[PDB]
């Protein structure tokens, strides 16, 4: 039949049908459960709200993400999320569709083994496949030679590829991503007086970060400009009518990516991580990797991240090489479009993990096949 | 709310037509009362709004019975539990519509728009809990062991 | 000269001279104003009573705390409180003494900026300094490596420190403190029949909480014991001769700290907050932070809080590590004793914010210096 | 890339003309898009570049089918394996061109040069994998059991 | 801690004897308080532990003054900077010992082992920062322009 | 590489202090397998190879298959993306670059030094790997002193204290005359 492509990220679930060019279902990956006391009979029978129905009712729920840093910490909640995706959002019986799941590199092996076991034993899919996300982003970028920075909500990882041959020793996975930026924005928002503490208020702060925050080209000059004048202050209106105003927190939140010492992490920024991943590859392909820096994932959509990253890498690379960062306008959905390209290929249809193979070899077949 | 029903195209397939017809009648009456709110509509007297509310309550009772039959026909799953929750909500809303309609009728007889505002609100709550009852019943009866079109593509860029 | 150490908490003001070992002035931080009608001529000329003279006359006043959750909401009243502290209680001219003020972490920046401006423009102090409270508690605890739980009347915050190097990314400030416990005690006291509604009756309920309330080691077992027998009931005598009797409300009021869901708050208890603050620090120092859990502040003086907190943390920490909670008998005044230790140091006298520096750089110098 | 086809002069000799014609059309469209990159060319709108990319993809599918027919007609050899590898590459590039063209069309409709840069890159990858498919197919069908001129003399002294 | 001083055998050689004597007194009092912790020792009352802590603080002030004199006598080097850092640490520990001893005295007078635990901890921190002050002062005064034996041989095989 | 393959089980060490923790894990637990494929089969079939280590904060880890995969990088440097041949092929290639008459004496004296050559079972494995390359007649034996971690320093003690050697120091006067380029002539 037609294959499903479920890109269950750490923050958003993006599902669809293979061969298309856009997902059908795009909903947050949360599972709320009511915490207050129900007083009207018949209201309160539903124990847990999943996805978009827990984002509307978040005033009386404790939203809990099942996937946390790309690793599925809670498995019952993630079964709930997958059931929602298959039946209530896409409205397809899984028994008739192969499913192409995505996964960050360098995750635990139990993660793939349990995703395979759940798909083949609970949802009874006829076939499946687990693909690294940056490979799919390079599929959807229309190339075969690049270094794929793939931020997100859970992790931020690079995968350098030269002409279809990935270099597994130069894959650099960093655990700094959108959720850490949300928490840091909450922290620095406490300075102005605004205290967001609950989970629903985490979602409000996430929306503030998406709407207002941007990346400064030169950090010190922008701090000087923000301190000298109030030209950088922009106002946001909370769900209860209150108006906030953040002037200096706008570029301090996404600067955590380039200086992960803001949140106490030791590792180098994403620019030094990309450059170190480039100079771990063979000398002959560094020129081709410099010119194709595919950026993917949601977190790489801050206004001004491509220019800043080009400036930061150009100061590290030799003066001769041509650095240019590829930032497609649709880069939030690049992984899923790559899943559509991969799952609908004529060549690929011999690479599904069929149910018969899983019955023969158990959940450890995913390590051989994928 | 109308769009969720409008994606239906022609256990389930035995009692499905009755349920979709009842939901369509509900939506027709609902926008009747909404047009009354906006000023121009088929019904113009508050007594007419009370009659429409009682009609929606009756349709709600009928649809509740049909969906309960489908729910006990089906097998254990998560969508069955969602369906039962929505059935309880429909029961509460129908009881509210009945008693409040009688109260508003007496208040109007003893001697305006705000009298019908709460009836419209309760009927709208009832309707929102029906379009989630037809979908849950359809999925529970069909996908587990009419039609609904697959959802539209989400925009890649949102302006 | 000799430096002042004014630890203006959210509920009590504790001032003194640096180098001593006990405060000179310890009075509540309230500002009452009469609300009834004066009928005798010459009585009623005084518009507002501050501190201890508003706690004696509380029968005819509306007591209002100027500091609320560690943040100074009312500034005229807090000028009144500081004037009282300097002139009527300590009896020193501020012009001749540097002042060491204290402040909870993660407060608004306008708070420090306005405390500095008021001290340098209204009281004309020659120098000042604003120090985080848990750092001073660790000073006064006689160590340099610990995690300082510092409850109080406004806030409850942790500051993990390893060998003089604080970890700012693991500071966990919780806004649940003594005043919320007082309000919850009023709420649960309404069950027995006693209704305290006014502010003076808030002070009566605060005294009930101090005298009678304690923390249960095992909550369910203590509820069972309290329901089975009347061995837990203790009586208190109100200021008008009436006798109350609270048996089950004794350990339910301070249980709000370990289950903040009693008062509708979502956040985790103080035990989970301390453990989360420990496992945000670097792996090598968690063993040293486990063994030094300095507890400070007034609210941590319930009978049985050290044993209960040790039991709660030991169930979270690995079975090998040695958990021990440090609860000095003087822990109510630990922050001030730390202020005495810090302000009287030979090394410290180059770190005051001198008046000349404030004249040069304005009230934004406190962010650089402190 | 054009020179490799330009040395062709007039199994193979039955389906050879179709393949050489398809490759020539590919090169013509390719330099159309290249001239768009340089600024002056037959097509000036990004929509035109997307249409050209879809056209190249269609020609790629046709040439892939023809070369597969020649490949299974021929006998086992090393050039046959090279031909099959290049056919797989053409398949991947055609799928990329299709889906990416649709995505860029939607992105442009929802509301510049960098939109067409990746389409040009993918079409150029496709073209490079075709001029190695015509040569491998020609050799596999002919030399084992049109024309290509013998290669030019290499310089004796390289300055 | 005792072993680091025990390797001393008989600027420096003018004020060295005073410093080594002060450090030895510190270690003697330190194990006095340690033996109090273990249960059996010369001093058995918490008041005695407070007196011992005040004595260690006084010795710390004296040794700080002597080591500061040696430090300003010596020449610029890295060991001088280490010595100054350790002097600052000794200053902090002495201030802590003074004020905390007074506080514990008042607490005990107003009416057990845990009262002396923190005093023992602070005195032990002070002692650890002294055996690194005698060594740094000795090296800064001597090796740059008593005795310490060369370090023992490291084991070749560690079981 | 041990940090990389430890990420598989779930343990993520990222900082420098955690590099030191992983180094201690490698020293305590890791060993070299005599036959790699047989040991992988044994480790997959049963849990007899799993050994536990306790981190500085009380947590307990468990590595069963990473024990001999980390030091196998020496004999297959393609694990970490390097092209060059293992230490056994490097030693054999260094032997057959020497003159033909001394290869028999070099085969029988394979002195192993340095810290990294102290994995339990590296001498037996290296002897097995070289013996499969050398001619069947020659006698291969690897010399692995128990103190081999300090062999370089003991050699420094032997060399620096020699009576003959005391004319080979680079004296300060020579450095003053000839500058820092004297070390290339003398050494
Ligand atoms: N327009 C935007 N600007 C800045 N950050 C964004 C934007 N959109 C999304 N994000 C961040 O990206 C995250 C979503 O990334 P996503 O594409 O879902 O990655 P994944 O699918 O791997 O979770 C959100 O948590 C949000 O913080
Ligand atoms: N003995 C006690 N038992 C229980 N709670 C107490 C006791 N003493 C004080 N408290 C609580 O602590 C609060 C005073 O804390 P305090 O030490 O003043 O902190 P801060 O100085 O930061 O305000 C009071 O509001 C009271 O509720
Ligand atoms: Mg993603
Ligand atoms: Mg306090
Ligand atoms: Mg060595």
């Amino acid at each position: 039949t037609t294959a499903l492509v479920c890109d269950n990220g750490s923050g958003l679930v993006k599902a669809g049908f293979a061969g298309d060019d856009a997902p059908r279902a795009v909903f947050p990956s949360i599972v709320g459960r009511p915490r207050h006391q129900g007083v009207m009979v018949g209201m309160g029978q539903k124990d847990s709200y999943v996805g978009d129905e827990a984002q509307s009712k978040r005033g009386i729920l404790t939203l809990k993400y099942p996937i946390e840093h790309g690793i599925i910490t809670n498995w019952d909640d993630m079964e709930k999320i997958w059931h929602h995706t298959f039946y209530n959002e896409l409205r397809v019986a899984p028994e008739e569709h192969p499913t192409l799941l995505t996964e960050a590199p360098l995750n635990p092996k139990a993660n793939r083994e349990k995703m395979t076991q759940i798909m083949f034993e609970t949802f009874n899919v006829p076939a499946m496949y687990v693909a690294i996300q940056a490979v799919l982003s390079l599929y959807a970028s229309g190339r075969t030679t690049g270094i794929v920075l793939d931020s997100g909500d859970g992790v931020t990882h690079n995968v350098p590829i030269y002409e279809g041959y990935a270099l597994p020793h130069a894959i650099m996975r960093l655990d700094l991503a959108g959720r850490d930026l949300t928490d840091y924005l909450m922290k620095i928002l406490t300075e102005r007086g605004y205290s967001f503490v609950t989970t629903a208020e985490r979602e409000i702060v996430r929306d503030i970060k998406e709407k207002l925050c941007y990346v400064a080209l030169d950090f010190e000059n922008e701090m000087a400009t923000a301190a000298s004048s109030s030209s950088l202050e922009k106002s946001y209106e909370l769900p209860d009518g209150q108006v906030i105003t953040i002037g200096n927190e706008r570029f301090r939140c996404p600067e955590t990516l380039f200086q992960p010492s803001f949140i106490g992490m030791e590792s180098a920024g994403i620019h030094e991580t990309t450059y170190n991943s480039i100079m771990k590859c063979d000398i002959d392909i560094r020129k081709d990797l410099y010119a194709n820096n595919v950026m993917s994932g949601g977190t790489t959509m801050y206004p001004g991240i491509a220019d800043r990253m080009q400036k930061e890498i150009t100061a590290l690379a030799p003066s001769t090489m041509k650095i240019k960062i590829i930032a497609p306008p649709e880069r939030k959905y690049s992984v899923w479009i790559g899943g559509s390209i991969l799952a609908s290929l004529s060549t690929f249809q011999q690479m599904w993990i069929t149910k018969q193979e899983y019955d023969e070899a158990g959940p450890s077949i995913v390590h051989r096949k994928c | 709310i109308q769009a969720q029903i409008d994606i239906f195209k022609v256990k389930w397939d035995e009692t499905g037509n009755d349920i979709i017809s009842l939901a369509n009648n509900m939506c027709k009456i609902m926008m009747s009362m909404t047009e009354f709110t906006r000023g121009c509509g088929p019904l113009k007297t508050t007594m007419d709004v009370i009659r429409a509310a009682q009609e929606i309550s009756l349709n709600g009772s009928k649809l509740n019975a049909l969906a309960r039959q489908i729910g006990e026909e089906s097998a254990d799953s998560q969508t069955k539990k969602d369906l039962l929750a929505y059935l309880s909500q429909i029961t509460l809303y129908c009881q509210q519509l009945n008693i409040c309609s009688k109260v508003k009728a007496d208040v109007t007889q003893v001697g305006a728009l705000d009298s019908a505002m709460s009836l419209i609100q309760t009927a709208r709550n009832l309707l929102t809990a029906v379009v989630q009852t037809v979908k849950a019943a359809y999925i529970a009866s069909t996908k587990f062991r009419w039609r609904m079109a697959p959802p539209k593509k989400q925009p890649l860029i949102r302006p």
